[PDB]
């Protein structure tokens, strides 16, 4: 079924703006939606088909008091996303009470485009954690979107911040929204902004841009994470199917991610399996352990050579599951584009379920107990003040949360089979 | 609630390991080809349940 | 001919010090199903660092009998495989020798990996200085120099003095002659003959004696003594035995050499 | 497992850099770190492998107050090692106190490429003895590295210095160096600057540049010390089997270099073995013996000549020894490489542990009981007096190092199975 992706916020928006331009020069599309003259894909799914060949993506974007949003469309691929639907503070409060007001008509412009496709399968989230008005908003669409499509599934791309810790009530604003997504949000891929920084700074001398740049750096996973989608294949062609295998249990729903050449600009695959297993690769900042681990390669890839990877990435032990299952490393393969450059001819990513990533959940924890022990930025505004007066939704997302790091660590112990 | 499901459950996931137990010993007589044993019985899981004789 | 040698003859480093390493990281039921001996070769295989070409396949990891349960004998096989036109020319009775070779240079590995975990076993002992520690540890260099002097005896005839002739020898009968005088000048020079077998007979009292060296990783210190003076004896044995041979072989001209070196 | 190299000091960086350039022409390698066109060796010890073969080496580089550093940067090779850990007195002292305050830092240098190997079984350490800043921060290091790692060997490459005797206080920093040396090193390889200046006066007419030539002949003894190691073998291709022979009492672990042809710029194995039991090519300056010696040989040598040579050794007699070790010559056989040039392709040396050398330990010794009986350079200055107030490391140095002289001559009495 076709996806609909919802970005949201300026952070958000400058994201699914890149990852649009991306398919765009990746798929046979111009900037004016045209099909290229240049020009084997499967572009149902992410792009609508208008009767000239107008490759129109089923993008959302939401505004809350535009800036960022101006500069989106004087730009040459305003042509391109024309579904025409893009619609008129730095608290997570002040955010999810400016879209209480227009989820209305916000919702309206949900209705249109799953009313024009086909089928509708998942809705796929641009969002940034504590990202002032994109936080909130996005935690209150989260929540009204499970209640109008039940069946449906909701996948978030969270930028989640870490930028050395300027926003003083990020954590306040990172808690609620990790409390909504946890109890609202079927899948979650998580990104880090100063492991994508780190990353900056090995493969480039790149410090002070550090956003604009990380901007191509997240869309490359963003790309390489549904590119076996948008090719076809023998397996993997559809999202849901790809899912369940990531993620086992439905609390831990976070994955982490890693590309073998971050540095893109021949390889066997035993090399670059082996170069994804380090921790160089990996874009993410008592014992610990993955829960299930996936990887996808794309590009001139030797058949019979990936099982012999695999038998000798079992002797290597680069990374090892322990978990209460079977879970496995699990092979994929898919087709580098043409018309694009196939410098570093095969080219991998992964996608895993890792408990490490609770401890970066601790750490914005960790940062709120501390704040709300001091209670130095309960921020007081009367927009704060009046939406929680008993400020329990914190405490309710701090017991969330605390569940979750429980659940994690309760992942690692040997008995998962009973409650976590 | 559990009654009439976590019945269900016991004994189809008895019969689910039994037969498991069952595809991964016949097919490990069978001494590329083992592989898939060692694919399925990765990195310690259900390796060595039940030693056949 | 140069890859058998790489795989069987262990003349290839970083395979046999992997495939013997791993196998002696064990010691009954386990170590004989074909789900870990059958494996540990396609895991030595990868660490070669050498191969991985079809030659390198058909290495068969086989046994020939069932060990019930301190000595120096673990049997075990490492057989060679090979397609028509060529089976015609390796007969399948050298392929046979070249195990009974094989074994010998497996139960050598065996000394150079336990004498080296007691080399290692007493690193971590290290304050503790006195007498029965400094002369404990001179035991361990005064046996460690007899096998690394017999290995490179070993070391020298079966892997170059042997390969010399036959490589230099060569540039369709003469072929299958000249390959059975190839592995027969590898065993003889081996110590594998029956000729010179009393020769063979006194390396097991040493060897055995080193294992009993690896058993008592100062609670035991005068058992452990009266082990090294029964090894300085054999060794003096060794000394003559091989002496009074030399009357009655070139090849073992250079053992007393080797063995002897400003001593007597 | 492989092989971390810790260069420190001026004298010690210049022979580094010259080992590293040696066996950069030696194997496959340019001067940017990439293979050439025209390269069955193993570099996986030495040389770390970069992901587009950028075998760079695992060269850890200390500097101290850098003016003269810089021109190890300046050089055409500095793209080659480029593992990015090169981090910022005359005395012992100096040099101990100066390296105290920047060991957390430097040990994470070491614990970054310790990491980042797959394994590690050695730091060799280019050591100047009483090198200024080398020495005093190569003991304090070399005292850190046993206690955090004590399962891995260290050597020593000590250029032991003998001018003909400027450092005033040369005897004192050399003689807190040996403690911490006999005390804190697994292997030490002796070289003296006075034999290698013979050497030179010898074979050319150099005597005013003696040091930058004296660098050749260092690295050349360097390399085909580990020759057996970067080369293939049948034996001894873990570097412990090379150094139990070599060291055959834990104390005694000094020693001594020679080299068949001191030009090499057909000879057989008898000759090449007849060579190195002259004192000509030998590089050091009562009965006195060997306790063990070892030969390495290169090229493409005749074998059943080493039956025939080993036998002509013995009856030549031109080794003599009967230490309490059993003392046999062991003979060892490595490849010329398939680079460099074939003339003098038999080519040789020799590494043995001998007593001699505690007369050149007891050298140093003389003129530091004769200058602490003076007491002319106790230097007064502030660094030693605060860092030394008792000056009695300066005479527990004393009697290790006497121990040490007694133990050598005990080693020559036939009793050494009684204690030394």
């Amino acid at each position: 079924r076709e996806i609909i992706t919802l970005q949201l916020g300026q952070c958000g928006n400058q994201i699914g703006f890149e990852f649009w331009k991306q398919l765009c020069a990746e798929h046979g599309i111009s900037p004016e939606g045209i099909v290229e003259e240049f020009a084997t894909d499967r572009k149902d799914v992410f792009f609508y088909q208008a009767d000239d060949e107008h490759y129109i993506p089923r993008a959302v974007l939401l505004d809350l008091e535009p800036r960022v949003i101006h500069s989106i469309l004087n730009s040459p691929y305003a042509k391109l996303y024309n579904p025409e639907n893009i619609y008129l503070g730095n608290n997570w409060a002040s955010g999810f009470s400016q879209g209480e007001k227009i989820h209305e008509d916000i919702f309206d412009i949900i209705d249109r485009e799953a009313d024009g496709s086909d089928s509708l399968e998942g809705f796929v989230l641009c969002h940034s954690i504590a990202g002032g008005t994109g936080s909130g908003l996005g935690s209150y669409l989260l929540e009204r979107l499970n209640d109008r499509y039940p069946k449906k599934l909701v996948q978030t791309y969270s930028v989640f911040p870490n930028q050395d810790e300027d926003v003083v009530v990020q954590p306040y604003n990172s808690l609620l929204t990790l409390k909504r997504l946890t109890q609202n949000a079927d899948c979650v891929v998580v990104l880090d902004n100063t492991a994508l920084n780190r990353i900056a700074t090995d493969r480039l001398h790149i410090q002070n841009p550090s956003f604009s740049q990380i901007n191509q750096l997240v869309s490359t996973i963003m790309s390489a994470s549904t590119t076996t989608l948008r090719y076809p294949g023998y397996m993997n062609n559809d999202l849901i199917g790809l899912i369940a295998s990531l993620i086992p249990t439905p609390r831990l729903h976070f994955l982490m991610t890693g590309y073998t050449p971050l540095t893109t600009d021949k390889t066997t695959v035993l090399d670059v399996m082996r170069r994804l297993l380090q921790p160089k690769n990996v874009m993410v900042s008592t014992n610990h352990c993955y829960i299930a681990i996936l990887n996808i390669i794309q590009g001139e890839v030797d058949p019979t050579q990936v099982h012999k990877s695999l038998q000798r990435i079992r002797e290597r032990k680069l990374a090892n599951f322990i978990p209460w299952g079977p879970a496995s490393i699990q092979v994929a393969l898919s087709r580098k584009s043409p018309y694009l450059p196939s410098a570093h001819r095969v080219s991998g990513l992964m996608m895993a379920n890792h408990t490490s990533i609770s401890s970066l959940f601790e750490r914005t924890c960790r940062q709120y107990d501390k704040l709300r022990k001091r209670e130095a930025f309960l921020e007081q505004f009367r927009k704060e003040d009046m939406f929680k007066d008993n400020f329990d939704e914190m405490d309710t997302s701090r017991e969330i949360v605390q569940q979750l790091i429980d659940e994690y660590h309760a992942a690692t112990r040997p008995d998962y089979i009973s409650w976590g | 609630l559990v009654s009439g499901f976590e019945a269900t459950i016991n004994k189809f996931d008895k019969n689910f390991s039994a037969h498991l137990l069952d595809l991964l010993a016949r097919l490990s007589i069978y001494s590329g080809m083992a592989s898939v044993i060692s694919r399925l019985d990765f990195n310690g899981f259900y390796t060595e349940r039940l030693e056949r004789l | 001919y140069e890859a058998l040698r790489h795989f069987l003859l262990m003349e290839d480093g970083e395979f046999a010090q992997s495939l013997s390493d791993l196998l002696f990281e064990k010691l009954p039921g386990e170590l004989l199903n074909p789900l870990v001996l059958n494996s540990v070769l396609s895991k030595a295989l990868q660490c070669s660092l050498h191969g991985d070409t079809p030659h390198a396949s058909n290495l068969s990891l086989a046994l020939k009998y069932l060990p019930e349960v301190p000595d120096v004998l673990s049997c075990l096989e490492l057989r060679y495989k090979v397609d028509w036109p060529l089976n015609i020319v390796i007969t399948e009775g050298c392929v046979s020798k070249y195990s009974g070779v094989f074994s010998f240079l497996l139960q050598l590995k065996l000394m150079m990996w336990a004498l080296k975990d007691v080399c290692f076993h007493l690193k971590r002992t290290a304050m503790a200085g006195s007498v029965q520690f400094r002369q404990l540890q001179l035991f361990k260099h005064e046996m460690q120099h007899f096998v690394k002097v017999i290995q490179g005896y070993i070391a020298n005839q079966i892997l170059h003095v042997t390969w010399c002739e036959f490589r230099a020898r060569l540039a369709l009968e003469e072929i299958q002659r000249a390959h059975a005088e190839y592995l027969h000048k590898a065993v003889f020079r081996g110590l594998l003959t029956e000729k010179a077998a009393p020769v063979m007979n006194v390396i097991h009292s040493i060897f055995s004696l080193v294992l009993k060296f690896r058993s008592q990783l100062h609670p035991n210190f005068a058992l452990m003594q009266q082990s090294y003076n029964t090894f300085k004896y054999y060794s003096h044995f060794l000394f003559k035995v091989v002496t009074k041979l030399v009357n009655r072989q070139p090849h073992l001209e250079d053992f007393l050499l080797r063995i002897n070196f400003n001593n007597y």
